[PDB]
């Protein structure tokens, strides 16, 4: 007795995977022509209504299995190569360099004092260049001779020295047709159904940091720190420690370096290192140890209700693996930093600042990425640098091997920079909106 | 009351805000060479997609409406629950999940019955 | 029975199938810089040849029509063949090839007699 | 008599011409990577701004129409212009400068006559 | 008592911005596969009905704020880039060279005799290069050596010597939606209402002529010379002097030149200037003196309705700058000449040709659209370049600094290429058309 | 009495040019990430119902006007020049070597043993390189001293060693509103009117492959050897024979060779020929003579139903030209072949194998298209080629001149690439449905 009404305008969804566009935060702070993201981004946001409720109705969601991370990925690679493809390129500087060792102030030798003939504006002649270089950029060939270290791998492009990356806040909206729900539910563990959902046309600002072993400058957890996994059993998966504190690291280049420059070809230059004023020291960051510990404390507390109360969290370093994947990895002042964190991870938990300093190793050459492809240079700084960044979370991994000893043993984890985006992507999920549709009614067309 | 306000409400409740989510499919509106084909490309399959939920309801004779009653019977195989459920205690995602199965047959059928009688019309013309 | 099954068939017999094309516009649902604007090129005119189909049936008033009789008169200048040939024996592609000179003449027409019409539901209301 | 040949016409005698605009949103019928795509985005440009006008009428109940009467009264607000006026010594383009400020307005007004008429619709069937 | 009633297919429209379609004239003149415009441009046009009156209708133009001449800046900068681009370059030339004076019949040394060691096709080896060139080009390194002038600040590219840039007219067609509203009022001066308006589907056919300090063929207004100006009264501003008639210029290059060619690389070809069969005298322009005088006195007889009549116009040269800044800049040929403009300024007004000649600077590395970036290098044209061009307004600019002696002094203006561009584009305005709207009816709608 | 009446969704169509999509079959074999036609055509068939009939309905096909033959042109050159693009460039080698005549094993000097100082990853060092080339790419500039034959002219690319060019079967679809009509009669010649045709999506999976003066690997004719020309008796056309059975072509490059490389720059490697082990054999191929004779006599059955059967058909070999001109051009085993073809046409017809070795020619740069621009190398195989290809049909021309005779001349034709793929092309129409349309009724519209 009933017949098929048809509707159009029907309130229902598809799990969906689509191209989300960026926007600045309405391009509150202009950067003037300095900024990558700001430029990429041009597109401005917009302060309207931010969410829709949805009440009674309960969504799952899946950060594992959420596309917004590849988009993330996709486009910071894509964008960070557009920045560098137009900047002069370091060609000319793969040659045969004569070192010694830079001896001026120095208790540790990191740096050599390396010397060649360098291409010049004109094609017949080379300018003598002296400077200093990190051991991390050096290989020797065999006052031996040297060369620049990936010049056998890969072209080495210059960074241009008036473009910053530093992350801004990005915003991502929803192309017509699609829409962007969020779970505000404080416990969620980044699986299962959420009721507290609402929509939102775009994401709130994510800053794209990219970082190794060590969550930065992300939204806090609110409560308790939030402990996510694919995977919590599976001690060959990263899991996420998201913290509701955060803990502030300072990260310093202490040495006072002196810019130099050159003409290498028809407007192009390049810049180098040049020398320090005064001593030497070590690249470093430094945390407060009681508030690491209390941190720490608070994870452990975490981690046994996946593990047991009954456990015994043992802390430990990194187990091996290149600087890119062992360390530290962060942008600070512009420099690029490899930090020590093994002093960060050797205490164990059983059921007037005193911080720790953490050693640093600068490196100019960067296998950005771990892609096989260009490097990147970076130009040096002239002066100091020190800047402050927030530890939000952790990323470890257990070893495993277990045999139920009830002690287990976490590391730091890190590999891929999409684990860092899910910090924040958990909470979003993007969907098509199905209007069309049909259902019964007691009502059959009128035939005229 | 914002799209998908309605996502929540009972489907009778629902389909009195259907103008809601029609009004949200050409909201591009109101919104670097590789960049912009892909923001681009996203344009134009918006467009496809709105084109092809037009087309449908023009195929089945409701090319002018938001609700139109059709020449199609409801199949209990599809669903034999009552309308008072289906109206007042559902809402428009349960009920999609509960005949999705179906969306190929009822649309074969609606356009079968509208082509029955498209040719009706013409004959006693 | 297939895209263009009914091309065969008489005018009358293929009438019947009107539908069949009409859903193959839009199958681009169903369906590297360089060679990507062109893929892309592609679908926006697709779009747009459907666009201008729909736009001439709806200035003519068959907005909504796969067979709509109109206001404008047959000319026997353009084909005096009886409607029994021209239904019962001959095809669609045949019928184009003996009237297509005039295509333009009969839109032209449709366009007017609609244009009449609708003003005078205008001057009734 | 050519596009916006009526522009100086009185309201009433160009609202007799709509045709002659209405067939020109869909020219591009008729009608070096990084030049094609700007060329490209602008075609797909104009297919959005067709579409949202006629998703405006769809909505409205206009669908088919050039002219339609609504279920909105017209404020006095607005303007308080009489008839004879607006139709005989207006036009469209002095029109559009007395009300632009209301386009919103009315556009509204217009979608919750409708969609309250169309559940009578449904509520009578 | 009145009612909603919605039309559409409305004939109005509002202020727009958007991209024009360029066409040649129908390829009336096919130019082979010589020129660039030609090329670009492929899009015939088509002798239709070209305009359609708007009677009763008024509508208000401004020409310093027309897109268009946006669009064509844009669009003509583009081509130039993109014809140059596959072009080869001469990263190559960038060497030491040594040169003398050349002495040969020559009374005034412009230029010099230069030579140096030119990479071949094979990397092993060398030619000996020995050609011509002029002055400008040329800079000392410090029988002295000298090096190209641009090599230490871009690159420089062979313009390919296959390609004219030789302007044709190009029409600019309107896309779906959108329409041209021309003003064909003869007293209209840049801004304000035009009751004599027609649309276009497309423009007529504008030459993308480039001229600095001087307009060339371009159209000729009626009746008299109009001076336009965004702010007449801003000595800060170039006004544009239309000119009712055209005053022939005859330019020439007098120095039978023989070019030679090298191969450079792997079909890579480079040509060079070779030298000059005869004797040497300078490039110069001709222009008849009465005919320029009564040309300004037409132009005083207009300025003195902007400044009073009882005022002195005094005429002046150019105030400084560069050549590109200063000279009358101009194509003639294929080459690039920056003439002397100040015999043409040496008068005043108070209220058997007998030409003028003025010389000329011919410069191979052009430093186009005074933009920092890549230069272009004209290759030597062979033989002897002859040209007359139409001098079809002038733009100029006041000193200033008036005290209201009634005295006021005009000088040669330029800079930006926008200028000339606006001299046709003044009577054209891009709209779009906005064919959905409402007006009240006697006529509720018929609800069934 | 009689009205207009609309029918929309009307099943008619015109002729049309479009751009169809490609596809691989379905992915059927994954390739990896090594062959280029399969990256390319990335997107998969389905084996959907393939065809409808259309009863009577007769279409008109000309397969010398179809446009597909002009897209594959234009696909497999891009796609072609897309391969190579992203590879390392052989600039570095266009240097001056020297020559010795290679002895070892030799009864015909084929190879020559060159020297040169190589550029190295460092700028300040260059490597000696010793391998053995083909004359067909070496120049003498005059132990005398040569060059790479064409670093005179463009630049040479070295084709990616991880990149083979496999024709795979790509199918052609159309898009939306196209269709493409197929005609199945056996008896079609390529021009006129077609009773058996059907309609379908996509074409059949057509390999692209390239060859000269011999038609390989393509489709058989049922019953008879079609012989197909756009004009038959014009001597100036390629008449395109195709056969009804298949002969199969052996052939090899017998030369064990090993392969060496070296890096040239920041990745940039390079492979070269190396040495051979073993004794030298020239490159050739096999063909079974009674074979070829009765293929031969088969074509001379259908030349005589278009020149007279009281006729001799005479063969003869190329008159002239380049090796991409006159020889049978292939890739067998990823290398370039160019073979004799003269001695399968040494035969005329009046009105245990035993087969016949065709020696080839071996050549590295290629020449890709016969068009002027950059050249391919082509990296060496290491050990030795075999393949076996089949014969499916030739191209041949008349020399004419004729008398009236009754002999006949006939000679291998060849030339543009679009010949071969033209020879499944033959069966397929690119048209465009043309839905709505009108027809008179006896039914006046109800006016209301
Ligand atoms: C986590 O978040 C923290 C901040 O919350 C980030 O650290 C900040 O990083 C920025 C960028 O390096 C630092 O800003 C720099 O300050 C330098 C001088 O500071 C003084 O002057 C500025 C001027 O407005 C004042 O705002 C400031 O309070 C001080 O008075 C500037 O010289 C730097 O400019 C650089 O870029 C411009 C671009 O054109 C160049 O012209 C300059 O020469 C120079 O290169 C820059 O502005 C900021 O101080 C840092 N904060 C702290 C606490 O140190 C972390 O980096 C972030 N971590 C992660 C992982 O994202
Ligand atoms: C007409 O059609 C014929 C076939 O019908 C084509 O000839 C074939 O060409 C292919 C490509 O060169 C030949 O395949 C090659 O076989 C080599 C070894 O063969 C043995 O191992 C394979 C492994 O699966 C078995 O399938 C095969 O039966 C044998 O057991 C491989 O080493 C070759 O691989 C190459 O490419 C890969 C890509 O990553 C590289 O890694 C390899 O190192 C190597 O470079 C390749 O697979 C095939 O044998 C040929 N057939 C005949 C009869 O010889 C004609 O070319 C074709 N003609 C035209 C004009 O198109
Ligand atoms: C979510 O569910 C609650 C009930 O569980 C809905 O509450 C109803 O609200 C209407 C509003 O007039 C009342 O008439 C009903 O009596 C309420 N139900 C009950 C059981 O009291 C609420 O509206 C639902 N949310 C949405 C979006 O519909
Ligand atoms: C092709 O032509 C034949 C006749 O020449 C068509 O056959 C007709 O089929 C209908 C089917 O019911 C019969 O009623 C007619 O009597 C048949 N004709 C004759 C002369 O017997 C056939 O249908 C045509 N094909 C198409 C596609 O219409
Ligand atoms: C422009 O204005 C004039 C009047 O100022 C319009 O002239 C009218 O033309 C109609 C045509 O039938 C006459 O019936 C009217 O009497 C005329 N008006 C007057 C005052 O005599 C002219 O049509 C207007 N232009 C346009 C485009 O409408
Ligand atoms: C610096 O001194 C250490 C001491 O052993 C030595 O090994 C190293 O090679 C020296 N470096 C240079 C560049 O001399
Ligand atoms: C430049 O090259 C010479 C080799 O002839 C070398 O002695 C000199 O040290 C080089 N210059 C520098 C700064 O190394
Ligand atoms: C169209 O006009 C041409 C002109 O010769 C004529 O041959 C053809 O048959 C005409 N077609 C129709 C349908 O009248
Ligand atoms: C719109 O509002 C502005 C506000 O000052 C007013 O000046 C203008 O006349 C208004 N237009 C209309 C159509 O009311
Ligand atoms: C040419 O002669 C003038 C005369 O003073 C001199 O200054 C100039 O440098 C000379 N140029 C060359 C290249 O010798
Ligand atoms: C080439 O270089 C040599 C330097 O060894 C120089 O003497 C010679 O003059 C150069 N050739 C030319 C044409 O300057
Ligand atoms: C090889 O020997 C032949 C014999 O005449 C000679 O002509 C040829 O030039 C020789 N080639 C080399 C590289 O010596
Ligand atoms: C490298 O160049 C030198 C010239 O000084 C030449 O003698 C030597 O033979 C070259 N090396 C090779 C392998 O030809």
């Amino acid at each position: 007795n009933l017949w098929v009404t048809v509707y159009y305008g029907v309130p229902v969804w598809k799990d969906a995977e689509t191209t989300l566009f960026c926007a600045s935060d309405a391009k509150a702070y202009e950067t003037k022509k300095h900024n990558v993201w700001a430029t990429h981004c041009c597109v401005p946001t917009d302060p309207n209504p931010q969410e829709i409720h949805l009440e009674n109705v309960t969504e799952e969601f899946n950060m594992w299995k959420n596309n917004m991370v590849e988009q993330m990925h996709t486009d910071i690679i894509s964008l960070w190569d557009q920045s560098l493809k137009p900047c002069v390129k370091l060609t000319p500087l793969c040659v045969t360099l004569q070192c010694t060792n830079v001896t001026n102030n120095i208790t540790d030798g990191e740096l050599k004092n390396c010397s060649f003939n360098m291409t010049t504006e004109l094609r017949d002649k080379k300018q003598k260049v002296y400077s200093l270089f990190y051991r991390l950029d050096v290989v020797q060939i065999n006052n031996k001779e040297y060369r620049l270290i990936n010049c056998n791998t890969s072209a080495i492009t210059q960074a241009c020295p008036k473009v910053s990356f530093e992350p801004i806040p990005i915003h991502y909206c929803a192309p017509a047709g699609f829409a962007i729900l969020k779970c505000k539910d404080k416990k969620f563990n980044g699986t299962g159904p959420c009721t507290n959902v609402s929509t939102v046309q775009c994401t709130h600002g994510i800053k794209p940091v990219v970082s190794t072993q060590l969550l930065l400058n992300g939204s806090l957890a609110e409560e308790e720190v939030i402990i996510r996994s694919e995977n919590i059993t599976n001690n060959a998966k990263n899991i996420l420690v998201q913290l509701n504190e955060s803990v502030q690291i300072n990260c310093t280049r202490p040495n006072n370096n002196t810019v130099k420059s050159i003409r290498i070809g028809p407007g192009q230059w390049f810049y180098y290192t040049g020398d320090i004023i005064g001593d030497i020291r070590q690249a470093h960051c430094n945390v407060s140890k009681a508030t690491w510990n209390e941190t720490l404390g608070k994870v452990v507390k975490q981690l046994r209700k996946h593990f047991g109360n009954n456990t015994i969290i043992r802390f430990a370093n990194s187990s091996g693996g290149d600087l890119e994947v062992t360390t530290h990895s962060f942008n600070c002042g512009g420099e690029f930093f490899y930090c020590n964190t093994s002093g960060l991870f050797n205490s164990t938990w059983i059921s007037s600042n005193d911080s720790i300093t953490l050693p640093c190793r600068i490196k100019q050459i960067i296998n950005m990425w771990q892609r096989i492809g260009q490097a990147m240079y970076a130009p040096p700084i002239q002066g100091v640098i020190r800047c402050v960044s927030n530890i939000t979370g952790l990323i470890l991994t257990r070893d495993g091997g277990s045999t139920n000893s009830t002690t287990e043993t976490f590391r730091p984890g890190g590999g891929d920079m999409r684990d860092n985006w899910r910090s924040e992507l958990y909470k979003y999920k993007v969907v098509k909106i199905e209007p069309l549709g049909v259902a019964p009614t007691r009502c059959k067309r009128r035939v005229v | 009351l914002g799209f998908l306000g309605a996502a929540g409400s009972t489907m009778g409740a629902a389909s009195m805000t259907l103008t809601v989510q029609a009004r949200n499919l050409l909201s591009g509106i109101v919104q670097d060479t590789h960049w912009g084909i892909k923001q681009l490309q996203a344009r134009v399959l918006a467009v496809e997609h709105y084109l092809r939920d037009q087309q449908l309801l023009g195929i089945w004779g409701c090319s002018g409406k938001l609700i139109c009653c059709t020449n199609v019977p409801w199949n209990s195989s599809w669903s034999n629950r009552n309308l008072s459920e289906i109206w007042d205690n559902m809402t428009w995602l349960q009920w999609d999940k509960e005949i999705s199965n179906y969306t190929q047959i009822i649309y074969g059928l609606l356009e079968e019955s509208q082509n029955q009688q498209e040719k009706n019309e013409q004959d006693l013309l």
